[PDB]
């Protein structure tokens, strides 16, 4: 569950029995705050993730470059040993 | 649409039988066929089997009540809801005593003796607890008639309660 | 709480926090926390238009050593010694904890020492700069982002519930139709298997016998009596036609063969299970040794302990010289 | 299932309400009572939804400064005036409707149609009365000042129709009410208060020639008529989530509920005005005789029950309509943790009128429809405000007979075959103010319009 | 039990902001259901005295044989990949280091995986099944007499068959049960996030979650389908469809692809004692990587260069078990070695302070 501030309730009305997780994660808002939202059947429900498509793969690829160097260094190695075990093999038995 | 005079059958039949006296407040003369049978039947019957037998299975009882030395109406389980709705209405000094007679009866049971004969001259059959289950039947009916003439539709697995009708949270398995 | 374990401990190589802060150490120190400047009423530095241009940051990227996989932070879990360093609050460290009630940092010269130790109150500390910089956002969803007020369709628009319930129901259409394929597959798995099926028809070929023969075909674990009757002996079962009713379980000749020539029957006494041999008993039917049944040229018991007469095979004539068990 | 008419002989036995177009084409309408009061005004057909994006809230500062003196009289004069008559003047402004009328005396009566009529037509609207108003309406516009009744009331308009000016506030955004000026409302009188679209209503000890005399004397000089409204498409109902979410105003969590609802003129509208009676109202600090674990009411004998507790701190159901929209729903004042039980329940209860509504509810329901309904005609007041608000809503005032007529066609089947039109699988709008953990999104909610049962 | 099911699946609250990454649980929990349930079944027609004949008589008498045999084989593999893949993803996320009983309730999940599908491998009874339990069994030959207990004779028999089946058959509806451990825990220890805190933006898992995880793994069903029909992979060795022969053994005795990682360390070690011993280092070790931390810090959200090494230290291992014993393999594997647990002591190292 969450902290013991922010699962302490302000109600008097017992938790019901099927609802123990759902107020077990309970937060305290400081400040307040406005939420608005609209049904889906009055929606785009395809377009957000044609609007995202281009920021989402460029973010990703950019993260995964990280990986570049070591994902070349094991490669450099990858091919090291494969012909390493070749030279092994005719210099051990090939005339 | 066949249920709209489904309905109206319905609804003309009862209109035509409100008022009528029950049964059992109709003054009945037994048919001649009847008659005859309870003359015959009925009193051999009751002289060879039905007398001896009921005389030994009630004179049993009494002694059974008698060694526990407690009355007929503190034999009643109140996991029977007339038998709760009545003992919530006794009054204390009823109370009392049926709560004494009642632990004395199950030591003695339980330890497998018999209450002493000096104890024992009393008429078990004394119906003290009839004015109040009439009282229960009469609050029973009366909630039955004016608030659970229709099977309700309720939200179902809510607040520990199936919403098929039950008042106790987590009374069924399914309520765990 | 529920079982719970923080690493409050005496290090043996990592010094406290109280020895050497990680943090940059440079808070400054109010009398209230009400004369704290206001952030949100605090000018920010100014927006930059490009990633290089922003500003630099106060970390130290070399704050920890040491073998491990590195790791920026702030703070750390252990413990603090009872006589810990006295901070420099006035060159501007934080003094919070052991070093201010275990030290006599908060004291000055001629304030009275209560006055003394309700500055050095946590609320009074903030970092240097904390107005300037800390981020106060005003929605979640900043400019230029997607939300409910772009993605609304028109006013115009038709109902899009039918065409949703077209795809949940479209869901369960296809669910419905693996799942009864499923079912009714695994089912199917419990039928007789195709060597079982096939070992289960045994297809006589008439050709070859003679007038007269009886031959045996095992055919569901049962011994089927296939014989070939001489006019002699069809004449003997259609004489005994008539006598019908004289007869233990009476039965007809027409009845139990599909042609004359050619009975079909079980050959199991129907007393106690034994297999009857032919050509034997009374009426040179089929006599069974085990307790003296004897059965007639049709598979009728006329004689012994056995109570009703030969069982006669479901078969079918595929042609004139061919049956088919089955 | 149809069981015989209501109509009484008593429900014939009521004045006939006379109504009178006048040549300028002001209505006048007039009911004769039996009483030694009287009730005359001016109701117009005016309102926050006529006024313009930035000139909203002229109309709520008009109905302020009118009383404040006219070019005839002064305040003081005025309001010394009307208490010799033994009188006192009310307004309200609403989104669609507004009203002037005076509860006087018998002789009051047409000396007050005099004060009414120099206030309309010739407001005298000084500055330093509109300056003092501005301070009185800017701390009314804050939030900390307003209870959260009418807060949810303004919120679910502003919700439900978003692309229109339903969804306009009476009294207007800060920005408006800082920088309205005398001119502003010199136009909303000229453009709005014109005779086409008032009725004056006289209730009382009245004649209804004299009445007619008074008030073409005195409103001779109104604007015989302004241009038509702009033509406008039905309201588009936005199903939309607005919730203020703040655990440091205490416990109790108001929550308000919209379906789209009828307009007034349509012909399904009785059948929401029962459906309302049925949803009904509770409250635990007022139960009434019938306890709610006894209730006949579905809705509040289930809430009862929930936890041993009961889920319904306070609870009713609304039925809003205008010209051509309106809104169907409940508001609730329940506790922080049970708001989860309290929608479930009375979503459950209004989904339950498209499935299974019995003939006890229902006829349970009109009875206590018509009891509401005609108590509220007891007084003069009364009176003249269903007059006027009838008229402006109908054209006619509905008699109670008629009103009884048409309630007796309406049945269980009847209210099951609105609802499977219009309610159930409807979408709805969700507002709410408070602790409001619980409450779920509004896709969630929006899914209990419907039955996996039958 | 309606009002826990409720409690559990209705009225559950999960973060908005969760990936795919974390539909991967549900995966495991569904394919486990279908790899009991086609196990079941199977066994009403398997022949025990003889697993060989028992795999043809399936696959080509009964009606519909085929699916049920291809099913089990190639969802036992869809099983590992998911279970490695949910194993790779707790580790690049760290969601160890709080929820620490989660993973130890994981890892119990885990090694009862690993003695259900080895058995079960030996239950084909060809060629590979029959020596590679012999050579594994060959590795407890130190402690007396065990292996003639375990075995029930001095060789691989019907004998061996018969009480490993039971275990086959009865393990798995217990991991079954340490599933609702695991459950249990995830629902009280609240699930991680993509972002290190703790943020209040939860939905209810049957409206949102539970159509996300739907459509996860009805994509995953659609690979799935391609392979169970056509094969498109090959993770059966061919070589196991060979008739047993004690006397000569196969070309090369290898286990399943996902056993591939410590039969490697195994046959790279020179003393077999040690090999087995790596095999407990790599499974163990991993559960107290974050038990000597002492900063106020989960390591979460770096740039993860030890975690890429790993999991491409875990694919290069398993690359070096398919290659034959060849000396320069050796070596390179020898190093792999080392460096995984240069990798290791990273992780559990705690830092000192500049
Ligand atoms: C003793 C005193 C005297 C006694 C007298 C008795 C009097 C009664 C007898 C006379 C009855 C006359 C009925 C007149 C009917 C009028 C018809 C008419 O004009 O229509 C208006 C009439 C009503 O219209 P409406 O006014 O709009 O009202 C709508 C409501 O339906 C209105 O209904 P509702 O709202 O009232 O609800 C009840 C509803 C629904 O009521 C029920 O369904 C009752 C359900 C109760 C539970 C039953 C559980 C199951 C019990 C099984 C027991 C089996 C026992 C076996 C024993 C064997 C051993 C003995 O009833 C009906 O729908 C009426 C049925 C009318 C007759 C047609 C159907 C009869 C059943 C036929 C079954 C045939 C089985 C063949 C098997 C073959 C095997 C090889 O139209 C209908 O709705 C009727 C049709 C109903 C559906 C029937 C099935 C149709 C199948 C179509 C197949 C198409 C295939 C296409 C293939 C394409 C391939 C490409
Ligand atoms: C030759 C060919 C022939 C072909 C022939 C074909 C024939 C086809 C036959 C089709 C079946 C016909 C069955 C007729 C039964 C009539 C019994 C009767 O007179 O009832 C009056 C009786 C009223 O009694 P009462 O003393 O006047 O008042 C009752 C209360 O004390 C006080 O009452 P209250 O009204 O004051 O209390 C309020 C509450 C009272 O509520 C209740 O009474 C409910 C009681 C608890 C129900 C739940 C029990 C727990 C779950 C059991 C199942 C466990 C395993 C399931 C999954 C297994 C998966 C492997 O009422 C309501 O809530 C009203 C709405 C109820 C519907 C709600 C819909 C949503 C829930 C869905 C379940 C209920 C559906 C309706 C019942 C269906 C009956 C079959 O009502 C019931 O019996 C209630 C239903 C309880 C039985 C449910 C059985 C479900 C099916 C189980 C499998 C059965 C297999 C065996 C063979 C089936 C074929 C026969
Ligand atoms: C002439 C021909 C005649 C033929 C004769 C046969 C006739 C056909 C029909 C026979 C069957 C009738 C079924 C009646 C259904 C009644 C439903 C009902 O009302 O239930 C509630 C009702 C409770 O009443 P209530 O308290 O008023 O209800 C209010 C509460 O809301 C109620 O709520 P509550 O909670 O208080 O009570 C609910 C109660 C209801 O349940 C019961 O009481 C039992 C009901 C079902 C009975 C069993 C049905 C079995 C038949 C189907 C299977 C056949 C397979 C065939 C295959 C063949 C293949 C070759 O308990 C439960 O729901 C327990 C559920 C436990 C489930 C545990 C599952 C395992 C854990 C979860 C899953 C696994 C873990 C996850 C693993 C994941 C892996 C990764 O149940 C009962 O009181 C009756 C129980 C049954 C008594 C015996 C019935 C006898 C029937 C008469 C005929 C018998 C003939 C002789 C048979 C001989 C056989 C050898
Ligand atoms: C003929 C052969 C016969 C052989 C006989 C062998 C008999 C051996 C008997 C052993 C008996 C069992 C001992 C178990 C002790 C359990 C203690 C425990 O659980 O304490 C928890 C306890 C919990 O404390 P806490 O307060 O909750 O937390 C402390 C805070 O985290 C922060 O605390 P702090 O800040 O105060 O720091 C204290 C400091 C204190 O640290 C120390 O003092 C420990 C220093 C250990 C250094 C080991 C270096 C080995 C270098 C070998 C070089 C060979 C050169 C060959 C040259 C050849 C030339 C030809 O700790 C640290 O800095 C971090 C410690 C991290 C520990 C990680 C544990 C990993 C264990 C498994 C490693 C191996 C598995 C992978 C490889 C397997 C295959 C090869 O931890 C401590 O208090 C720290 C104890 C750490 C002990 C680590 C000992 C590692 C020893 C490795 C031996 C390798 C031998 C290689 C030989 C090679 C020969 C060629
Ligand atoms: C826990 C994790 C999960 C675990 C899961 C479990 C895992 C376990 C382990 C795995 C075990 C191993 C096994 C795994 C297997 C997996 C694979 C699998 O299952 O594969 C199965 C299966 C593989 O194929 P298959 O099974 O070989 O194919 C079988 C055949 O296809 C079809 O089958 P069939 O050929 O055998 O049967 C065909 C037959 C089947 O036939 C029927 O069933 C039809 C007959 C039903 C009759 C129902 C009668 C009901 C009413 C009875 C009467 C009631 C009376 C009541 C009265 C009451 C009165 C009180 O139907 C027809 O022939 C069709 C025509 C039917 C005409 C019916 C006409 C009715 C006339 C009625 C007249 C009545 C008048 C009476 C008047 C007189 C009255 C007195 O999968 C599929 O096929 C997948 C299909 C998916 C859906 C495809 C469709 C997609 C649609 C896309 C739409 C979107 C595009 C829209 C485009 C729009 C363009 C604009
Ligand atoms: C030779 O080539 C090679 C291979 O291919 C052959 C490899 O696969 C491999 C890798 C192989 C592996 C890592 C796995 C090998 C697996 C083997 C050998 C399995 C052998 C069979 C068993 C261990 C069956 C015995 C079963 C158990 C001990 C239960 C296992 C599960 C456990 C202990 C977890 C918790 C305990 C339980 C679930 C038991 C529950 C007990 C009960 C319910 C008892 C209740 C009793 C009462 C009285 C109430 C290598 C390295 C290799 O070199
Ligand atoms: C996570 C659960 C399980 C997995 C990983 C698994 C794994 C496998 C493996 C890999 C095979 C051999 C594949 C092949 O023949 O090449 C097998 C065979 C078998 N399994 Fe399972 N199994 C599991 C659960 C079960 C269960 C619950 C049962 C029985 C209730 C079962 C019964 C069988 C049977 C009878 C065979 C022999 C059929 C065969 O040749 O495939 N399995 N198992
Ligand atoms: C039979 C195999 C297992 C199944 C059925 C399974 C199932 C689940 C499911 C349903 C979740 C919750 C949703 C999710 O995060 O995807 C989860 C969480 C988790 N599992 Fe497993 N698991 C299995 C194996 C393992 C193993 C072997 C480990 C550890 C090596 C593990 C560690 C975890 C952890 C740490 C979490 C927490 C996820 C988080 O915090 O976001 N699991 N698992």
């Amino acid at each position: 569950p969450n902290t013991k501030r922010d699962i302490r309730r302000l109600g008097s009305y017992p938790v019901p029995p099927e609802s123990k997780n759902f107020w077990r994660g309970r937060f305290q808002v400081p400040g307040g705050q406005i939420q608005q939202g609209v049904s889906p059947m009055q929606q785009k429900i395809f377009f957000q993730w044609w609007w995202n498509l281009p920021t989402r793969y460029f973010w990703r690829f950019t993260k995964w470059s990280d990986f570049l160097i070591p994902s070349l260094m094991w490669y450099t190695g990858f091919l090291m040993c494969k012909n390493d075990v070749e030279e092994g093999t005719r210099s051990r038995y090939w005339y | 649409s066949f249920h709209r005079a489904f309905a109206r059958v319905v609804c003309n039949y009862n209109k035509s039988i409100e008022g009528s006296v029950p049964w059992y407040q109709v003054k009945r003369e037994k048919s001649p066929f009847q008659q005859v049978w309870d003359e015959v039947f009925t009193p051999i019957w009751f002289k060879l089997v039905k007398g001896p037998y009921e005389r030994w299975e009630y004179n049993a009882l009494v002694a059974r009540y008698r060694g526990m030395g407690i009355m007929a109406d503190d034999a009643m389980n109140d996991k029977d809801m007339i038998v709760e709705r009545a003992l919530d209405i006794i009054p204390e000094d009823i109370r009392i005593q049926r709560y004494r007679r009642m632990m004395r009866g199950a030591v003695l049971a339980g330890r497998k003796l018999h209450l002493p004969l000096e104890l024992q001259n009393y008429d078990p059959m004394v119906p003290y607890m009839a004015p109040y289950i009439e009282e229960a039947k009469f609050q029973m009916q009366e909630e039955q008639e004016l608030l659970a003439y229709h099977p309700w539709d309720r939200r179902l697995y809510t607040a520990g309660v199936s919403g098929f009708g039950e008042t106790s949270m987590h009374s069924t398995f399914l309520t765990m | 709480h529920r079982p719970t374990t923080v690493k409050m401990i005496d290090s043996w190589r990592t010094e406290p926090s109280s020895e050497k802060p990680m943090w940059y150490n440079r808070f400054d120190q109010v009398d209230h926390i009400s004369q704290h400047p206001d952030p949100e009423k605090t000018e920010k530095y100014p927006p930059v238009d490009d990633t290089r241009k922003l500003m630099k940051t106060r970390g130290d990227p070399h704050i920890m050593r040491g073998w491990g996989e590195y790791v920026y932070c702030h703070y750390e879990h252990l413990r603090e010694p009872v006589f810990p360093r006295k901070p420099d609050v006035a060159k501007g460290e934080l003094a919070a904890g052991a070093n201010v009630t275990r030290t006599d940092v908060w004291k000055r010269e001629g304030e009275p020492a209560i006055q003394s130790i309700a500055r050095f109150n946590p609320d009074n500390f903030r970092p240097v700069g904390y107005a300037e910089n800390i981020p106060c956002p005003d929605t979640c969803v900043p400019e230029g982002h997607l939300d409910f007020r772009h993605t609304r369709l028109p006013t115009w628009h038709a109902d899009r519930r039918p065409f949703h319930y077209f795809a949940t129901g479209m869901f369960g259409l296809i669910g419905l139709a693996f799942l009864r394929g499923t079912v009714v597959k695994v089912v199917h798995g419990l039928w007789p298997a195709r060597d079982a099926i096939a070992a289960g028809v045994i297809e006589v070929d008439l050709r070859g016998i003679q007038p007269g023969q009886n031959f045996v075909v095992k055919w569901r674990g049962k011994p089927v009596f296939v014989r070939r009757r001489t006019q002699a002996m069809i004449d003997a079962a259609t004489a005994d036609d008539a006598i019908v009713n004289s007869l233990r379980d009476p039965e007809r000749d027409k009845d139990r063969v599909k042609k004359p020539e050619w009975l079909v029957m079980l050959g199991v006494c129907t007393h106690l299970g034994c297999v009857p041999y032919p050509d034997q008993g009374l009426y040179g039917g089929y006599f069974c040794p085990c307790h003296g049944s004897h059965y007639d040229h049709s598979g009728r018991i006329r004689l012994g302990p056995a109570p009703l007469n030969m069982e006669i095979p479901t078969y079918e004539f595929t042609d004139d010289d061919t049956i088919i068990l089955g | 299932y149809y069981w015989g008419s209501t109509v009484t002989t008593e429900m014939h036995n009521v004045s006939p309400t006379q109504v009178t177009r006048l040549p300028n084409g002001m209505r006048v309408a007039t009911q004769f009572s039996y009483t030694d009061s009287a009730t005359v005004g001016l109701w117009i057909d005016a309102g926050a939804r006529y006024e313009t994006k930035e000139s909203n809230g002229t109309a709520h500062f008009l109905e302020r400064v009118l009383y404040l003196g006219t070019k005839n009289r002064s305040r003081d004069q005025l309001e010394t005036e009307v208490e010799n008559l033994g009188a006192n003047l009310n307004s309200y402004t609403g989104r669609e409707q507004t009203a002037f009328y005076a509860k006087t005396t018998k002789d009051g009566i047409l000396p007050c149609i005099d004060i009414l009529a120099d206030c309309i037509l010739n407001p005298k609207l000084d500055g330093d009365e509109i300056e003092k108003e501005r301070v009185r309406i800017t701390q009314d516009l804050q939030a900390v000042n307003q209870s959260y009744e009418e807060l949810l009331y303004d919120k679910v308009h502003t919700a439900c129709y978003r692309d229109c000016s339903l969804g306009q506030t009476v009294i207007g955004p800060e920005e408006n009410v800082a920088t309205i000026k005398r001119d502003h409302m010199v136009n909303y009188l000229y453009n709005n208060f014109t005779a086409d679209r008032m009725v004056l209503v006289a209730v009382g000890p009245v004649d209804h020639a004299q009445i007619v005399k008074e008030a073409e004397k005195k409103f001779a000089n109104i604007r015989p008529t302004a241009g038509p409204r702009m033509l406008e498409e039905k309201p588009y109902f936005c199903a939309s989530e607005l919730v203020y979410r703040n655990d440091d105003m205490g416990p109790t969590a108001h929550i308000a509920i919209a379906y789209e609802g009828v307009p007034w003129r349509s012909p399904d509208y009785i059948t929401f005005m029962l459906m309302n009676a049925i949803i009904g109202s509770y409250d635990k600090k007022n139960e009434g005789l019938v306890p709610g674990l006894q209730s006949a009411n579905r809705i509040t004998q289930t809430g009862a029950t929930r936890m041993d507790v009961g889920c319904f701190d306070y609870y009713t159901g609304f039925n809003i309509a205008y010209k051509d929209t309106g809104l169907f729903g409940f508001y609730i004042a329940t506790d922080e943790v049970a708001v989860e039980h309290a929608v479930g329940d009375l979503m459950f209860g209004v989904t339950s009128f498209s499935y299974s509504l019995t003939e006890e509810e229902v006829m349970k329901a009109k009875r206590e429809l018509k009891t509401n309904f005609f108590s509220g005609l007891d007084n003069t007041t009364g009176v003249a405000e269903d007059i006027g608000r009838q008229i402006l809503a109908y054209g006619r005032r509905l008699s109670p007979a008629e009103f009884v007529e048409r309630l007796d066609q309406i049945d269980s089947q009847e209210v099951q075959r609105v609802a499977w039109n219009r309610l159930h699988d409807a979408e709805i709008t969700m507002t709410g103010v408070g602790p409001l953990h619980g409450l779920l999104q509004l896709w969630d909610l929006r899914r209990q319009t419907w039955w996996w049962r039958y | 039990f309606i009002l826990i099911i409720k409690d559990n699946i209705i009225l559950y609250n999960i973060n908005d902001s969760i990936n795919y990454l974390w539909n991967i649980g549900y995966i495991i929990m569904v394919v486990m259901i279908v790899q009991v349930i086609t196990g079941i079944i199977i066994n009403l027609y398997m022949n025990i005295n003889n697993g060989y004949k028992g795999i043809i008589y399936i696959i080509k008498e009964i009606y519909y044989g085929y699916i049920l045999r291809y099913i089990h084989n190639n969802n036992s593999t869809l099983i590992y990949v998911v279970v490695y893949l949910h194993i790779i993803r707790n580790l690049y996320y760290k969601t160890y280091y709080y929820n620490i009983l989660i993973w130890y309730s994981g890892m119990i999940m885990l090694y009862q995986l690993i003695i259900i599908g080895f058995i079960g491998y030996i239950l084909g009874w060809g060629q590979l099944s029959y020596w590679g339990i012999t050579v594994i069994i060959n590795l407890i030959s130190g402690i007396p007499y065990l292996i003639l207990l375990i075995s029930g004779n001095y060789y691989i028999t019907i004998v061996t068959i018969k009480r490993l089946y039971i275990v086959h058959f009865i393990l798995p509806i217990i991991l079954i049960y340490v599933e609702i451990i695991h459950v249990y825990y995830i629902h009280y220890l609240i699930n991680n996030n993509i972002v290190e805190y703790n943020v209040n933006n939860k939905i209810i898992f049957n409206n949102y979650i539970l159509v996300k995880d739907n459509n996860g793994i009805i994509f995953i069903l659609n690979i799935f389908i391609l392979e169970l029909n056509n094969n498109i992979f090959i993770i059966a060795d061919n070589d196991n469809l060979i008739e047993i022969n004690i006397l000569v053994t196969p070309i090369h005795i290898i286990p399943e692809w996902y056993y591939l990682y410590w039969y490697s360390i195994l046959k790279l070690l020179p003393n077999k004692y040690s090999g087995l011993y790596i095999v407990v280092n790599s499974i163990s070790i991993i559960n107290i990587l974050s038990e000597y931390k002492i900063v106020i810090s989960e390591y979460k959200n770096y740039k993860n260069i030890i975690w890429y090494n790993q999991i491409i230290q875990y694919i290069s291992m398993i690359y070096i078990g398919i290659q034959l014993p060849i000396i320069e393999y050796i070596n390179y594997g020898r190093y792999i070695i080392i460096f995984n647990i240069l990798l290791l002591i990273m992780y559990l190292y705690p830092k000192k302070k500049k």
